[PDB]
């Protein structure tokens, strides 16, 4: 028997642009998913899925190497799904975030969300990939 | 804050 705990960051900024797009939008804002502090999440993140309001093209976006990210410019915070999958060839495959896509008035906007995934009883090819990327096993 |  064996867990791993493995930490990821969900991050965004947001500026407010000195002159808007011609669409209106206000705001630059760049969003991503991590590893703190050196960590490589590549060595078990196969893909991060970000779903952007339906009023952007292409809503569904994807990213299947690093830096997961997208930048995009705006005028409104919205809910954003962001679905983190694994290089993991049995369950779980994937884990699902809600993030909250805001931007300020003030002008400039960092946010960091420090999430913690524990993986019970991994492969123990997915154990190395885990702790490859920083990952502890545990209790 | 402005919101969608």
């Amino acid at each position: 028997q064996c867990t791993v705990q493995v930490r990821l960051e969900l991050g965004h900024r947001a500026q407010l642009r000195k002159k808007p797009t011609t669409e209106g939008f206000t705001h630059d804002w760049m969003v991503f998913v991590r590893g703190p502090e050196q960590c490589d999440i590549q060595h078990f993140v196969e893909k991060v899925v970000f779903w952007l309001h339906d009023s952007f093209p292409k809503p569904r976006r994807v990213c299947k190497e690093p830096p997961y990210k997208v930048e995009e410019s705006g005028y409104a915070g919205f809910i954003m799904p962001i679905e983190v999958h694994f290089k993991n060839k049995e369950e779980p495959r994937k884990v699902c975030f809600t993030y909250d896509l805001f931007l300020n008035l003030e002008g400039n906007l960092n946010h960091l969300r420090c999430e913690k995934l524990t993986f019970n009883n991994p492969t123990t090819e997915f154990r190395y990939k885990l702790l490859r990327a920083g990952g502890v096993m545990v209790m | 804050a402005a919101r969608k």
